[PDB]
C-alpha cells in the first residue's frame, strides 16, 4: 500500500482532456492519458498528465506503446525529473475494460496507479478514485483486481493561488482577509455540523454512533494545535520580525512625507 | 465721567458681538488715570464673564509703583479671579494683554521671592490662552521660571512634556526671549529631575535658535548643553548644522572651561578631570552649574566602568578598581551595585571570591512586550507622520503657496 | 493604591497654598510619600523648598529628612536605623512603617537581582533583620545558604488584527 | 453554455487568418482570454523554475479582437533572442503529438516567467516579439512573476503585443506602478514605450466549474494552514536589498523624478505584504491555539 | 636591472612614505640576478624590508602568495636567513620563537638608516597580526600556552588584548578569573533590532526638533 | 512441467550466483503459473520472498518488496514479519532476525563476504534509518542497546552513514548525541493544522454517511437556510 | 610539483636505452612527484609501466600509491614500516615523506569531521595515530588555510564544527535599510537649514 | 473488522463464554476500542454473579488507565502479560490526550515502567500499533506526540465535547466577525483618505481659478 498525494493540475488536465473530446465530437466519450510524478519511499505524487494514443480494436482498447515512448522522452526533456506513474480514464466505477488497459499499462512500469474521474456525477465530493493492481489466485486463476487507494491533494503555494484564481474568477486589507474569510468559513460550517450532530446523539435524536463520536473527541483533544514553549518563542520571533519591517516602512512614509513637507515650507517661505 | 460711559460701552460691545470693536475701544487706553480704577472692575462682570477687567488689571499692574494694595494682595486676588473664570476665547482676542498681565504678575512674584504662590495660576493661564496643547505661548516660559525659582518641578512637566508645533505670535510681541528662556528653563527643569536626555533636547533647541547677537540664556544653555552630554553621552554631541554662527563664534569661546572639561574628558582619566575641575572651579561656581560638573565626575567612573563589559566577561574587584582608579574593592564593589540598581549596567557580584561578572543584555526579541514596544514606536511615528501630512495639506491650500 | 491619591492630594495642598506656604503636616505628609515611591529628587526640592520657619518650629521634617538622606545614600543599615528612631500622631507612621516595608523589599530585590553569592551578614545588613532570621527567611525560595563558610547564594526571579489592519490602512492611504 | 469556446471551427479560424485584419490596424489585439488549466499550467512552470526563467509556447486561437489561449506546454529552453529556435525540434514533435491526441489548436503564443521583478518585456523580449509579428503573426508574449505571485496572493501574469519598427503610437502612458528592481530599471524605462498591454480574462468549462467547486471542499484546509513569511522569506529580503539601494539613490537625489517616493511605494508595498503575512499567522493562532482549557 | 632598480626605488619611496604595504609589494617584485646598488639598496636590505613590510602588512593568503611560495624571492630570503625563519615561523604559527628572532634581529635593525624610524611600528603591526592569528582557529583558548607563545606574561597579556579588543581587532572577552579568553561572535538578531529602534528614536528626536525650527522660521524668531 | 523445470534451475543457479533481485524476480514470476501444483506456487513465493537477505537496498528492492506486500499469499510465510518490518521501515529485533537466518541455507547465509555478516550490516543500517524516524535525537548505549551494537560500533556506523547521504543528522561526542531531523515549530503547526482540518473534513464526511440525509441534510439545510 | 612530475616521466621514458640501475629511481620519483601533488592519480595502471611495475624489484612503492589514493594512515605507515629498505633508504624520498603523510592526515580529518558538531580532539588523535599536540597543531593549520570550517575549545580540547546557519540575509538586509534611513532622515532635515 | 467479530460471537453466549470472549478481546491484539461490546446489555448483566469482575475489568480497558489496575489488582483477574501491554498503550493514549509533550517521569511511573530502554521500547510498540504517532526526544526526556487515537467516552463525556466544539464554535465567529469589522474600517480609511485628497485638489483648484481673475 502507499499514500497517494494529487495535485488539481491533473485534475484540471484530464477535465479539459474530457471537455475537448466531447465538443469535438459532439457526444461525451471515454479519454485515456498517463499520470506522471514523483515516488519517494512508499509516498507517491502525482503531479502532471499527458494525453495518451489509444485505438479500438474489435471491441478491445489498445494503448499505442510506440506513441507513449515519444511522448516520455518529450516530457523527460522538459520534466527531467518526473516519472510515469499510472494511467487515468474517466467513467464510473472501475470495467473490465479498465483491467484490460491496466493489464496493458503494467508492461511499462511495474506497480502502476490508476485515476478515474466521474465528469457526470451526482454527490457532493471529488469524483476522482485512484486505485492499485493486485493479483489475486482465485479458483486456481490470478486475476486482477483495483484495491482503492485514499487520496490528498498536494499543496504547492503557486498552485494554491492558481486554483482559488480560477474558482472564485472575480483595499489591500479587505482583498487579503477574503481568502481568510471563506476557508474559516468552510471550518466553522463543518465544526457546527459536527457540533450539532453531537447534541443530536446527545439528548437523542440519531442512532448512538461510538465510532462517530471518538472521533469527535479525539478532534477535541485536539485542541490547542501546539502551544508548547518553543512554538511560542518562534511565534514571537516571527511577530517581531514583521513588527520590526512595519516599524522601518513607517519611517520611509514618515521620511516620505516630511520631504513633501519641507519642499512646500521651502517653496512659500522663501528659503 | 469718562469712566461710566467707557464701562457703559465696553458692556453694550460685549454680548453683541464685534470683538474687534471691544478691542479698539480697549486699546484706547491713557484714560485710564483716575485711581478709582477699583470701583469699575467689579461692575461688568455679570454677563461675558471677563473678557474685560483685563486692560484694568494690566494698567494695575504696570502701575510701576507696587500695587499699593496690602502687599498687592487685593491685586494678586483679582487677578487669580479673573484667570479662575476668564472664560476662555474672550481674552485670547487680545492675548498680547493676557501675556503682558502674566508676565507683570510673574516679575512681581519674583522681585518678593513668593513664585509658588503663582505656579498654579499660570497653569490656567497658559491652557485658557493656547489654542492646543502643542502650542508655546510666552508664559510657558513665566511657568518654568516659577517652578524653577519656586522648587516645585513637577507642575511645569505637563507643559514640558508636550512637544512643541506651533507657536503663539500674540499680537506681535513673543521676541526670542520667551523662546530662549522656556527651552532654557526646561533644560534646567529636566536636569533636576535627571532627565538628561530631555534636556538635552531643551538646551540643544535653546542653541538652535536663529541669532546675530549674543545671549545671555544662549551661553548659558550652550555650557549647560556640554555637561548635560557628557553626562547622557560619553562626549559632547555635534551640534546641529544649521546652529548660527554666533554661538561657534563668540559662545564658543566664552566657553573655555567647559571645553577643556569635555577635552580632558575624552582622556579616561579621573584624576586628570578632577584637577581640571579644582582649577576652573571659580567659573564653575560663578556660572552656579557646580555641582552639575560633579555629576561629569561620577559619570566617568561609571563609564570607566561601563568599558569594562566589552572586553571582560569576569574581572576581579580588585584589579577592576585598579583599572577604573577607585582604590579599593569595596568601592568598586558599591559602584557596580549601585549601577545594577540603576540599570546602567548587566553584571554579577560575588564575594565568595570577589568576583565582578558582565553578562549580556537579557533581551532577546521574542516577547509580546518587544511587541508592545514597537507598536508604541510605530503610533509615535504615525502620528508624526499624521502632524507632517496636516501641514504640508495646509500649506498647499495657501493662496501665496499656489500662487508660486 | 491610597498612598498615590494622598500624594497626589497632599501634592494639589501644596499647590494651593493660602500664602504660598502648606501646613507642616501637609510638609511631612509630602516628604514621607517622596521617599516611600523612591523618589528622591522631588524629596530633595521639597525639603530645600520647605520653609526655614517651619523646620525650625518642627523637628520631626528632621528626622524625615535623615531618613531621606540615608536613602539618598543607598544606606540600608542607616535606613533602617533612622526610621525606628521616630513617632508621630498616625498621619506619617502608615506611610513610613509602609516604606520600610518597601525597603526591605527593595533590598530583597537588590539583593536577588545583583549578587550570585553574598555573605550572611550582609544580606541581614541589606534586609535589616537579625543573620539568623535573615538566614531562616530564605526558605521556601530555595537560596541555598551555606553554614561554615557563612556564604548565601541568592536566586534571580485581543486587538492585534486591529493594530496591523490600522499598520496596512496607513501605509497604503 | 460556457463550453462554446472549447469548440474549435477550423474553417472559420482559416477565414479568419486569411482577413488577416490585425495588419491593417495597429492595436487591434485588446483582450487576451486564457483558460484555467493554460494559466495553471504556465503558473507551475513559472514556479517549478525558481529564480530561473523559464519559457514555453501557448496554443490557442482568435476571435473578434481576442487571443484565447487554450493550452500551454514547457519548452526545453535554457541573453538570446529568439530562444525557441533552440527548440524547434521539441515544438514541432510537441505539434505533431498534440495533433495526434485531439489538439486542434495551433501555436498563439510564447510565456516566459520574470521571477520577482515583475511583468514586462524587456530589450530581448522586445526584440523576440517583434520578430514574432513578422512571421508568427497573430503572435502574444505573456509574462509571468511566480515569486510575486506567491508574495501578493495574487496571479501576476501580463499578456504583451509589441509595435513594429518605425511607427510612434499615440502616447498612451498612464505608467501603472510596477516595482523594477534598480538592474531592471533602465530596460523596463527604455524599452516601455514599444509594446502595448493586452486585458487579461480568464475562462473555464462547466467540468472545471463543478470539480472546482467539489475540490474547494477539501482544499480549504491548505488555505488555513499555510504560511507565507515562511516561503517567500528569500524574496523579502531581496526586495529590502533593492529598495535600500532606492533610497541610497533617492538621498543622492535629494542631496543635488522623485525617487524618493517610488522608493516609498516600493517599501509600502514589501511591508504590506509582510503584514499580511502576520496577520494571516495571527487569524491561524487564534483559530486554533485559543481553545486551551 | 632597469625595472628592478626602478621597483627598488618605488619601494624605497613607499617605505619612507610610511606606506608598508606598497614598499613590500615594489620590493618582492625584484630580480636577483639583477640586483647590483651601491648607491640604492644591498641586496640584504631589499630582502629585510620586504620581509618586514609582507609580515606587517600581508595577511595569510597574501603571504603565501608573495612571500612564501614566491620562487623569485627566494633567493633574497637565502641572503638573510633570520627574516626567512621569521617569516615561516609565523606562518607556521610558531609565535615564541618568530618574536625571539626578531626581539634578536631588532638591534641590528635600528642601526639602518632607512628603516630605523619605521622598525617599532613594523614590530608593533608584527606583533598585532600574531595575536590575531592565533586566537582566530579559537573558540576558548588558555591565556596560559598564549602568555608563553609570547614574550609577555599573563598580566602583560590581558593589557595587550584588552586593547586589541577594545580597537575591534579580536572579537573576544577575558574571563580574568579562570584567565581564559573565550570568544563572542555575535548577536544578529539582537544588534539589528537594537539598531533599528536606535535608529527611529534619533529620527523621531530630530523630526520634532525639525517641526520646532520649521515652527521657528514661520513666526520669524530671532536674536537681535 | 514443460519448461517451468528450466525456471526453478535457472531462479536455483541465480541464487547460488549472488543474482539477488532477478532471482526474486523469476521466483515471482513463477509463483503465479497456473500449471504448478499449488503449494509449489508458494514455494516460489517463499523463495522471492526470501530476497530480504539477499538485496541492495535501491529502488528496484523496494518496488520488490512493495509487490511482496501487496501479496495476501505472503501472509502466509514465516519471513512475512521480516518483510512487513523491512518495507514499513521498522526496527528488526535481534530475535526475529535471528530466526529468520535460522530458516534459511549455507549459500544464502555467507558468513563474513564484507567483513562482517553481510546480512547483519544491512539490518543494522535499516533499524538505524528506522531509529531516526522514532527519534529526535537517541545517546549511544541506546542507541547501541536499539540495534544490539556497541555505542563505540553504533556511533561508527551512524558517522559513517551520515557521510554518505543516507541519512541526515549530526553527531555530538560530548554529549553522546546523534541527532536527526529537526522539525521546526512553525512547519510542524502548519502540518498539525493541517491534520486537524483533515480530521474535521473526514468526521464531516463519516456523519454525512452513517445518517445519510435525515440529521446530515437537515442540518446543512438549516444552517444554509 | 606539476613540473617535476612530467620532467621525471620524460626521463624514466627516455633513459630506456642507457644505464640499467637508475631506471627503478627515475620510476621512484616519478611516483612520488604523481603523488605529491595529490591531484594526478597516475597509479601503474598506465599501460606503459607494464615492464617495470610488473617486475617486482619495487613493490612497496604500489602499495604506498595504492595506500595514498585510498587515504589510508594504517596501511601507509606499514608500508613504511614492514617493508623497509627501499623507501627511507633513498633521500629523495624521505624529505618528501613528511610531506606526504600530512597531506593524507588533512584528507582523512576533513572526511572525519563531516558528520560531527562537536568532536573530541583525543578521538581525532586515535584516529589519525598523532599524539593531542600535532592534531591540536593540524587543526589550527586547516583552520587558518579556511580548510576545516570549525574552532578549538582549547579548555575542553575539543573541535566544535559550523553546523548551524541561521538566516542572517534578513538582518543585512534590515541593517542596509535602517543605515539607508539614517543617513536618508538626516538630509531631508537638513534641507529645512 | 476485529471488534465486531467478537460482538458476532457474544450474541446469546452468557456466563463463562462470555468472560472467555472478554478475555479474548481484551487479549487479541489491534482492537483498542471496547464500547461498542460493553454496551451489551448481555454483557452489562454480568454486574451481578460472580462474573462482575470480568465485567470491571472491561470498563478498566475502556475508560481506565494503568494506575487504576494497579491500585484494584486484587479485585480485577490476573491480567496477562499482552493485556498488561495493551493496558500500557491505552495509558499512553491517555496521557498523550491531556498532553502533546509527555514528560518520560510521567511515563515511567504511570506505567510501572523499570528503567529507559524499557520504557521507549514500549512506546515504540505503542508507534508500530498505529494508537499513537510522535518522535522520542531523548535529551529533553519528551514524547511529542503528534495524533493519538480517540479511546472509548462515557455517557457523561459527551458534554465536554459539545462545550469544546462550542467553544470552537465561539472562537470561529468572532475571527469572522472581526475580519469582517477589519475589512469595513480599512474600506472606510481608504475612503476617507481619497476623499479628502479629492476636496483639497478640489480647494486648490478654486483658489487657482479665483486667482485668475
Ligand atoms: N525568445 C526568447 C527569450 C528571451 C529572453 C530570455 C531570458 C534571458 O534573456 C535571460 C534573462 C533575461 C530575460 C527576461 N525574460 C526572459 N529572459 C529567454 C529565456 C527564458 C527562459 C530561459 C532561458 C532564456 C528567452
Ligand atoms: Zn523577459
Amino acid at each position: 500500500s502507499v499514500s497517494v498525494a494529487l495535485h488539481p493540475l491533473v485534475i484540471l488536465n484530464i477535465s479539459d482532456h474530457w471537455i475537448r473530446m466531447r465538443s469535438q465530437e459532439g457526444r461525451p466519450v471515454q479519454v485515456i492519458g498517463a499520470l506522471i510524478g514523483k515516488q519517494e519511499g512508499r509516498n507517491i505524487e502525482v503531479m502532471n498528465s499527458f494525453e495518451l494514443l489509444s485505438h479500438t480494436v474489435e471491441e478491445k482498447i489498445i494503448i499505442d506503446k510506440e506513441y507513449y515512448y515519444t511522448k516520455e522522452e518529450q516530457f523527460k526533456q522538459v520534466f527531467k525529473e518526473l516519472e510515469f506513474l499510472g494511467w487515468y480514464t474517466t467513467g464510473g466505477p472501475p470495467d473490465p475494460s479498465d483491467i484490460h488497459v491496466h493489464k496493458q499499462v503494467c508492461e511499462i512500469i511495474e506497480s502502476p496507479l490508476f485515476l478515474k474521474l466521474n465528469p457526470m456525477t451526482k454527490h457532493t465530493d471529488l469524483p476522482v478514485s485512484v486505485f492499485e493492481s493486485v493479483i489475486d489466485i482465485i479458483n486456481g486463476e490470478a486475476t486482477m483486481l483495483f484495491a482503492e487507494l485514499t487520496y490528498t491533494l498536494a499543496t504547492e503555494e503557486a498552485e494554491r493561488i492558481g486554483v482559488d484564481h480560477v474558482a472564485r474568477m472575480t483595499s489591500t486589507v479587505a482583498e487579503h482577509l477574503i481568502a481568510q474569510h471563506s476557508a474559516i468559513k468552510m471550518l466553522h460550517s463543518r465544526v457546527k455540523l459536527i457540533l450539532e450532530y453531537v447534541k443530536a446523539s446527545e439528548a437523542g435524536e440519531v442512532p448512538f454512533n461510538h465510532e462517530i463520536l471518538r472521533e469527535a473527541y479525539a478532534l477535541c483533544h485536539c485542541l490547542p494545535v501546539l502551544s508548547t514553549d518553543k512554538f511560542k518563542t518562534d511565534f514571537y520571533d516571527q511577530c517581531n520580525d514583521v513588527g520590526l519591517m512595519a516599524y522601518l516602512g513607517t519611517i520611509t512614509k514618515t521620511c516620505n512625507t516630511m520631504n513633501q513637507f519641507v519642499n512646500k515650507f521651502n517653496v512659500l517661505y522663501d528659503r | 465721567s469718562a469712566l461710566e460711559q467707557f464701562v457703559n460701552s465696553v458692556r453694550q460691545l460685549s454680548a453683541q458681538g464685534q470683538m474687534t470693536q471691544l478691542c479698539e475701544l480697549i486699546n484706547k487706553s491713557g484714560e485710564l488715570l483716575a485711581k478709582n480704577l477699583s470701583h469699575l472692575d467689579t461692575v461688568l462682570g455679570a454677563l461675558d464673564v471677563q473678557e474685560h477687567s483685563l486692560g484694568v488689571l494690566a494698567v494695575l499692574f504696570v502701575k510701576f509703583s507696587m500695587p499699593s494694595v496690602p502687599d498687592f494682595e487685593t491685586l494678586f486676588s483679582q487677578v487669580q479671579l479673573f484667570i479662575s473664570t476668564c472664560n476662555g476665547e474672550h481674552i485670547r482676542y487680545a492675548t498680547d494683554t493676557f501675556a503682558g498681565l502674566c508676565h507683570q504678575l510673574t516679575n512681581a512674584l519674583v522681585e518678593r521671592k513668593q513664585p509658588l504662590r503663582g505656579i498654579g495660576i499660570l497653569k490656567q493661564a497658559i491652557d485658557k490662552m493656547q489654542m492646543n496643547t502643542n502650542q508655546l505661548t510666552s508664559i510657558h516660559a513665566d511657568l518654568c521660571q516659577l517652578c524653577l525659582l519656586a522648587k516645585c518641578f513637577k507642575p511645569a512637566l505637563p507643559y514640558l512634556d508636550v512637544d512643541m508645533m506651533d507657536i503663539c505670535k500674540e499680537n506681535g510681541a513673543y521676541d526670542a526671549k520667551h523662546f530662549l528662556c522656556y527651552y532654557y528653563y526646561g533644560g534646567m527643569i529636566y536636569t533636576g529631575l535627571k532627565n538628561f536626555e530631555r534636556a538635552l533636547y531643551f538646551y540643544e533647541q535653546a542653541i538652535t535658535t536663529p541669532a546675530m547677537a549674543v545671549s545671555h540664556i544662549m551661553l548659558e544653555s550652550y555650557k549647560k548643553y556640554i555637561l548635560v552630554s557628557l553626562i547622557l553621552l560619553g562626549k559632547v554631541q555635534q551640534l546641529p548644522k544649521y546652529t548660527s554662527q554666533i554661538v561657534g563664534r563668540f559662545i564658543k569661546p566664552l566657553s573655555n572651561a567647559y571645553h577643556e572639561l569635555a577635552q580632558v574628558y575624552s582622556t579616561n582619566n579621573p584624576s586628570e578631570l578632577r584637577n581640571l575641575v579644582n582649577k576652573h572651579s571659580e567659573t564653575f561656581t560663578r556660572d552656579n552649574n557646580m555641582g552639575l560638573v560633579k555629576q561629569c565626575l561620577s559619570s566617568l567612573y561609571k563609564k570607566n566602568i561601563q568599558r569594562l563589559t566589552k572586553t571582560f566577561l569576569t574581572l576581579s574587584l580588585q584589579d577592576m578598581a585598579s583599572r577604573v582608579q577607585l582604590s579599593g574593592p569595596q568601592e568598586a564593589e558599591k559602584y557596580v551595585l549601585h549601577m545594577i540598581e540603576d540599570g546602567e549596567i548587566f553584571a554579577s557580584i560575588n564575594q565568595k571570591d570577589g568576583m565582578v561578572s558582565f553578562h549580556d543584555n537579557p533581551e532577546k526579541y521574542n516577547n509580546p512586550a518587544m511587541l508592545h514596544n514597537i507598536d508604541q514606536e510605530m503610533l509615535k511615528c504615525i502620528e508624526l507622520d499624521e502632524r507632517l501630512k496636516a501641514m504640508d495639506q495646509e500649506i498647499t491650500v495657501n493662496p501665496q503657496f499656489v500662487q508660486k | 493604591f491610597s498612598f498615590k491619591k494622598l500624594l497626589d492630594q497632599c501634592e494639589n495642598q501644596e499647590l494651593e497654598a493660602p500664602g504660598g506656604i502648606a501646613t507642616p503636616p501637609v510638609y511631612g505628609q509630602l516628604l514621607a510619600l517622596y521617599l516611600l515611591h523612591n523618589d528622591m529628587n522631588n524629596a530633595r526640592y521639597l525639603w530645600k523648598r520647605i520653609p526655614p520657619a517651619i523646620k525650625s518650629a518642627n523637628s520631626e521634617l528632621g528626622g524625615i529628612w535623615s531618613v531621606g538622606q540615608r536613602i539618598w545614600q543607598r544606606d540600608f543599615p542607616g535606613i533602617y536605623t533612622t526610621i525606628n528612631a521616630h513617632q508621630w500622631s498616625e498621619t506619617v507612621q502608615p506611610i513610613m512603617e509602609a516604606l520600610r516595608d518597601a525597603t526591605r523589599r527593595r533590598a530583597f530585590a537588590l539583593v536577588s537581582q545583583a549578587y550570585t553569592s553574598i555573605i550572611a551578614d550582609d544580606f541581614a545588613a541589606f534586609v535589616g533583620l537579625p543573620v539568623e532570621e535573615a538566614v531562616k527567611g530564605i526558605l521556601e525560595q530555595g537560596w541555598q545558604a551555606d553554614s561554615t563558610t557563612r556564604m548565601v547564594l541568592p536566586r534571580k526571579p485581543e486587538q492585534q488584527l486591529a493594530r496591523l489592519t490600522d499598520y496596512v490602512a496607513f501605509l497604503e492611504n | 453554455s460556457i463550453d462554446e469556446i472549447y469548440k474549435y471551427d477550423k474553417k472559420q479560424q482559416q477565414e479568419i487568418l486569411a482577413a488577416k485584419p490585425w495588419t491593417k490596424d495597429h492595436h487591434y489585439f485588446k483582450y487576451c482570454k486564457i483558460s484555467a488549466l493554460a494559466l495553471l499550467k504556465m503558473v507551475m512552470h513559472a514556479r517549478s523554475g525558481g529564480n530561473l526563467e523559464v519559457m514555453g509556447l501557448m496554443l490557442g486561437k482568435v476571435d473578434g479582437e481576442t487571443m484565447i489561449i487554450m493550452d500551454s506546454f514547457a519548452l526545453p529552453v535554457e541573453t538570446r533572442v529568439n530562444a525557441q529556435a533552440a527548440a524547434y525540434e521539441y515544438m514541432a514533435a510537441y505539434i505533431e503529438n498534440a495533433k495526434q491526441v485531439g489538439r486542434l489548436e495551433n501555436a498563439i503564443g510564447w510565456y516566459h516567467s520574470h521571477p520577482g521583478y515583475g511583468c514586462w518585456l524587456s530589450g530581448i523580449d522586445v526584440s523576440t516579439q517583434m520578430l514574432n509579428q513578422q512571421f508568427q503573426e497573430p503572435f502574444v508574449a505573456v509574462v509571468i512573476d511566480p515569486t510575486r505571485t506567491i508574495s501578493a496572493g495574487k496571479v501576476n501574469l501580463g499578456a504583451f503585443r509589441t509595435y513594429p519598427k518605425g511607427y510612434k503610437p499615440p502616447d498612451e502612458g498612464p505608467s501603472e506602478y510596477q516595482t523594477i528592481p534598480l538592474n531592471k530599471i533602465e530596460d523596463f524605462g527604455v524599452h516601455c514605450k514599444q509594446y502595448y498591454a493586452l486585458e487579461v480574462s480568464y475562462f473555464k468549462s462547466s467540468l472545471d466549474r463543478k470539480l472546482l467547486e467539489l475540490l474547494w471542499n477539501k482544499y480549504w484546509v491548505n488555505t488555513l494552514s499555510s504560511s507565507s513569511l515562511l516561503t517567500n522569506a528569500d524574496y523579502t529580503t531581496g526586495q529590502v536589498f533593492d529598495l535600500s539601494e532606492k533610497l541610497e539613490q533617492s538621498e543622492a537625489q535629494l542631496g543635488r523624478e522623485d525617487k524618493l517616493a517610488k522608493a516609498t511605494r516600493d517599501s509600502c508595498k514589501t511591508t504590506i505584504e509582510a503584514i499580511h503575512g502576520l496577520m494571516s499567522q495571527v487569524i491561524k493562532d487564534k483559530l486554533f491555539n485559543q481553545i486551551n482549557i | 636591472a632597469i625595472l628592478t632598480k626602478l621597483k627598488c626605488a618605488a619601494g624605497l619611496a613607499e617605505l619612507a612614505a610610511r606606506k608598508y604595504k606598497q614598499a613590500a609589494k615594489c620590493l618582492l617584485l625584484a630580480s636577483f640576478d639583477h640586483c647590483d646598488f651601491p648607491e640604492l639598496l644591498s641586496p640584504s636590505n631589499v630582502a629585510i624590508y620586504g620581509g618586514l613590510c609582507a609580515l606587517a602588512t600581508f595577511d595569510r593568503q597574501e603571504l603565501q602568495r608573495n612571500v612564501i611560495s614566491s620562487s623569485s624571492f627566494k633567493l633574497f630570503l637565502e641572503l638573510e636567513p633570520q627574516v626567512r625563519d621569521i617569516i615561516f615561523k609565523f606562518y607556521e604559527s610558531k609565535y615564541a620563537s618568530c618574536l625571539k628572532m626578531l626581539d634578536e634581529m631588532k638591534d641590528n635593525l635600528l642601526l639602518d638608516m632607512y628603516l630605523a624610524p619605521h622598525v617599532r611600528t613594523l614590530y608593533t603591526q608584527i606583533r598585532n597580526r600574531a595575536l590575531i592569528q592565533y586566537f582566530s582557529p579559537y573558540v576558548s583558548a588558555d591565556m596560559h600556552r598564549m602568555a608563553a607563545a609570547f614574550n609577555t606574561t599573563v598580566a602583560a597579556l590581558e593589557d595587550e588584548l584588552t586593547q586589541l579588543i577594545l580597537e575591534g581587532l579580536i572579537s573576544a572577552r577575558v574571563d580574568s578569573h579562570s584567565k581564559i579568553l573565550y570568544a563572542r561572535d555575535v548577536d544578529q538578531r539582537s544588534t539589528t533590532f537594537e539598531k533599528s529602534l536606535l535608529m527611529g528614536k534619533e529620527f523621531q528626536r530630530r523630526a520634532k526638533a525639525m517641526m520646532l525650527r520649521a515652527a521657528v522660521l514661520r513666526n520669524q524668531i530671532h536674536v537681535k | 512441467q514443460l519448461q517451468i523445470h528450466y525456471k526453478v534451475c535457472y531462479a536455483r543457479v541465480l541464487d547460488y550466483r549472488r543474482k539477488f533481485i532477478e532471482a526474486a524476480q523469476r521466483y515471482n514470476e513463477l509463483s503465479y503459473k497456473t500449471i504448478v501444483h499449488e503449494s509449489e506456487r508458494l514455494e516460489a513465493l517463499k523463495h522471492a520472498l526470501h530476497c530480504t537477505i539477499l538485496a541492495s537496498a535501491g529502488q528496484q528492492r523496494s518496488r520488490m518488496l512493495a509487490t511482496l506486500f501487496k501479496d495476501e499469499r505472503c501472509q502466509q510465510l514465516a519471513a512475512y514479519g521480516i518483510l512487513e518490518k523491512m518495507y514499513l521501515d521498522r526496527i528488526i529485533r535481534g530475535n526475529q532476525l535471528q530466526e529468520f537466518a535460522a530458516m534459511l541455507m549455507p549459500h544464502q547465509k555467507a558468513t563474513t563476504a564484507d567483513g562482517s555478516s553481510i546480512l547483519d550490516r544491512a539490518v543494522i543500517e535499516h533499524n538505524l534509518l528506522s531509529a531516526s524516524k522514532l527519534y529526535n535525537n537517541i545517546t549511544f548505549e541506546e542507541l547501541g542497546a536499539l540495534l544490539e551494537i556497541p555505542a563505540a560500533k553504533a556511533e561508527k556506523i551512524a558517522s559513517q552513514m551520515i557521510t554518505e547521504g543516507r541519512m541526515n543528522g549530526f553527531i555530538d561526542q560530548i554529549d553522546g548525541i546523534v541527532h536527526f531531523e529537526t522539525r521546526e515549530a512553525l512547519p510542524t503547526w502548519d502540518k498539525q493544522i493541517q491534520s486537524l482540518c483533515f480530521q474535521v473534513n473526514n468526521l464531516l464526511e463519516k456523519i454525512s454517511q452513517t445518517a445519510p440525509e435525515w440529521t446530515a441534510q437537515a442540518m446543512e439545510a438549516q444552517m444554509a437556510q | 610539483f606539476e613540473k617535476a612530475h612530467t620532467d621525471f616521466f620524460e626521463a624514466f621514458k627516455n633513459y630506456d636505452e642507457s644505464g640499467s640501475p637508475r631506471r627503478t629511481t627515475c620510476l621512484k620519483y616519478l611516483v612520488l612527484a604523481n603523488m605529491l601533488m595529490k591531484s594526478g592519480i597516475n597509479p601503474f595502471d598506465s599501460q606503459e609501466a607494464k615492464p617495470y611495475k610488473n617486475d617486482p624489484e619495487i613493490l612497496a612503492m604500489t602499495n604506498l600509491v595504492s595506500a595514498y589514493q585510498n587515504n589510508d594512515i594504517t596501511e601507509f605507515e606499514k608500508i613504511l614500516k614492514t617493508n623497509h629498505s627501499n623507501i627511507m633508504d633513498d633521500p629523495f624520498i624521505r624529505e618528501h615523506i613528511e610531506e606526504l603523510l600530512r597531506n593524507i592526515r588533512t584528507q582523512v580529518l576533513i572526511k572525519l569531521i563531516k558528520p560531527y558538531t562537536r568532536i573530541h580532539i583525543p578521538f581525532i588523535s586515535k584516529e589519525l595515530n598523532i599524539d593531542v599536540a600535532d592534531v591540536e597543531s593540524l587543526l589550527v593549520q586547516c583552520i587558518l588555510d579556511n580548510t576545516i570550517h570549525g574552532r578549538i575549545d582549547q579548555v575542553n580540547q575539543l573541535l566544535e564544527l559550523d553546523h548551524q546557519k541561521r538566516g542572517g540575509a534578513r538582518y543585512t538586509a534590515l541593517d542596509k535599510w535602517t543605515n539607508q534611513l539614517n543617513s536618508l532622515n538626516q538630509a531631508v532635515v537638513s534641507k529645512l537649514a | 473488522n476485529l471488534l465486531e467479530q467478537f460482538i458476532l460471537l457474544a450474541k446469546g453466549t452468557s456466563g463463562s463464554a462470555l468472560t472467555a470472549l472478554i478475555s479474548q478481546v481484551l487479549e487479541a491484539p489491534g482492537v483498542y476500542v471496547f464500547g461498542e461490546l460493553l454496551e451489551l446489555a448481555n454483557v452489562q448483566e454480568l454486574a451481578e454473579g460472580a462474573n462482575a469482575a470480568y465485567l470491571q475489568l472491561l470498563n478498566l480497558f475502556a475508560y481506565g488507565t494503568y494506575p487504576d489496575y494497579i491500585a484494584n489488582k486484587e479485585s480485577l483477574p490476573e491480567l496477562s502479560t499482552a493485556q498488561q501491554n495493551k493496558l500500557k498503550h491505552l495509558t499512553i493514549v491517555s496521557l498523550a490526550s491531556r498532553m502533546k509533550c509527555i514528560p518520560y517521569s510521567v511515563l515511567l511511573k504511570d506505567l510501572e515502567m523499570r528503567n529507559l530502554r524499557e520504557l521507549e521500547d514500549l512506546i515504540i510498540e505503542a508507534v508500530y500499533t498505529d494508537i499513537i504517532q510522535g518522535k522520542l526526544d531523548q535529551r529533553n526526556q519528551l514524547l511529542e506526540v503528534d495524533f493519538c487515537i480517540g479511546r472509548d467516552i462515557r455517557k457523561k463525556d459527551i458534554n465536554n465535547i459539545v462545550k469544546t466544539l462550542h467553544e470552537w464554535c465561539d472562537g470561529c465567529e468572532a475571527v469572522l466577525l472581526g475580519i469582517e469589522q477589519q475589512v469595513l474600517r480599512a474600506n472606510q480609511y481608504k475612503e476617507n483618505h481619497n476623499r479628502t485628497q479629492q476636496q483639497v485638489e478640489a480647494e486648490v483648484t478654486n483658489i487657482k481659478k479665483t486667482l485668475k481673475a
